[PDB]
């Protein structure tokens, strides 16, 4: 970034890059707020089923954070919500909240 | 529970042997009662503004409807929790009143009453505490929206 502005080809590009980063920082803050909301919600929902799930996605705080963050890029599977037991209500609420 | 629950859902742990596990599971902690009286105060304020403005004008704003629904859902979660705890303390009263032993596990109980000794996995799919947990999670997710 210290070198690109000298190029007439690459200067304006880098300027627009700084601009759009400065702009989207605010939406990143708002997304942090809503993401923290949903994270704490689903964590409180699923924390009791440590050894009753397909995987360990929403069992702890850090793992819930990992799962929900990787869900942004579609890199998280939807089987993380399913339970092993027959508590249909909890897993339905999980489906609804994740969607 | 930030780092995970300590005991598996299959195991039942109790402070003193005579007590029913559901009494241990469904009792109100102090922060939960703080949340409860908090929800009661917020509901009082919202109902006061409803009585002032009138239902017709009150329903028009969709965000006010969202707030009313969130408060009612918190109330519903705590009501289901309290029904679970009432069944818990009634089974506890039965156990402490009629049967005498050192540990409850060795005793065989009437089935309708013995059900309240089961662990998390055995629980009926429509237990009021399950409804409480689900509605409480939804209510937390919605309460975070008041920003
Ligand atoms: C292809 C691999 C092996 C090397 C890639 C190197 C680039 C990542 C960096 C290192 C050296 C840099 C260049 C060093 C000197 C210049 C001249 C500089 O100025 C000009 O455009 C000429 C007119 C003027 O200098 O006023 C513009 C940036 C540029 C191309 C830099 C652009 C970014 C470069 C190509």
């Amino acid at each position: 970034a210290y070198i690109l502005p000298a190029n007439e080809s690459f200067g304006p590009l880098q300027i627009s890059l700084g601009r759009t980063v400065k702009d989207i920082f605010k939406f990143m803050v708002l997304f942090i707020m809503v993401f923290f909301a949903f994270m704490i919600g689903m964590f409180i929902l699923y924390s009791y089923y440590l050894g009753a799930k397909v995987n360990a996605a929403f069992t702890t705080v850090e793992e819930s954070f990992k799962t929900l963050f990787w869900s942004i890029f579609g890199l998280s599977e939807v089987t993380s919500v399913v339970l092993k037991y027959d508590h249909k209500f909890i897993e339905n609420i999980g489906y609804v909240l994740y969607g | 529970r930030f780092e995970g629950i300590t005991t598996l859902p299959n195991i039942t742990v109790t402070d003193y042997p005579k007590q029913i596990f559901r009494v241990k599971t469904t009792q109100f902690t102090w922060t939960e009662m703080l949340i409860m009286v908090w929800v009661l105060g917020m509901m009082w304020s919202e109902c006061k503004e409803l009585w002032l403005e009138g239902p017709r004008e009150y329903i028009l704003q969709l965000w006010n409807v969202l707030d009313f629904g969130m408060l009612s859902i918190f109330i519903a979660a705590f009501t289901a929790r309290f029904l679970a705890f009432l069944q818990a303390t009634k089974a506890q009263q039965y156990v402490d009143s009629y049967v005498q032993e050192s540990d409850l596990s060795e005793v065989t109980l009437p089935p309708e009453i013995q059900y309240f000794t089961y662990a998390r996995d055995k629980w009926l799919p429509s237990d009021p505490q399950i409804i409480s947990e689900g509605l409480y999670a939804i209510a937390v997710v919605l309460s975070f929206s008041r920003i």
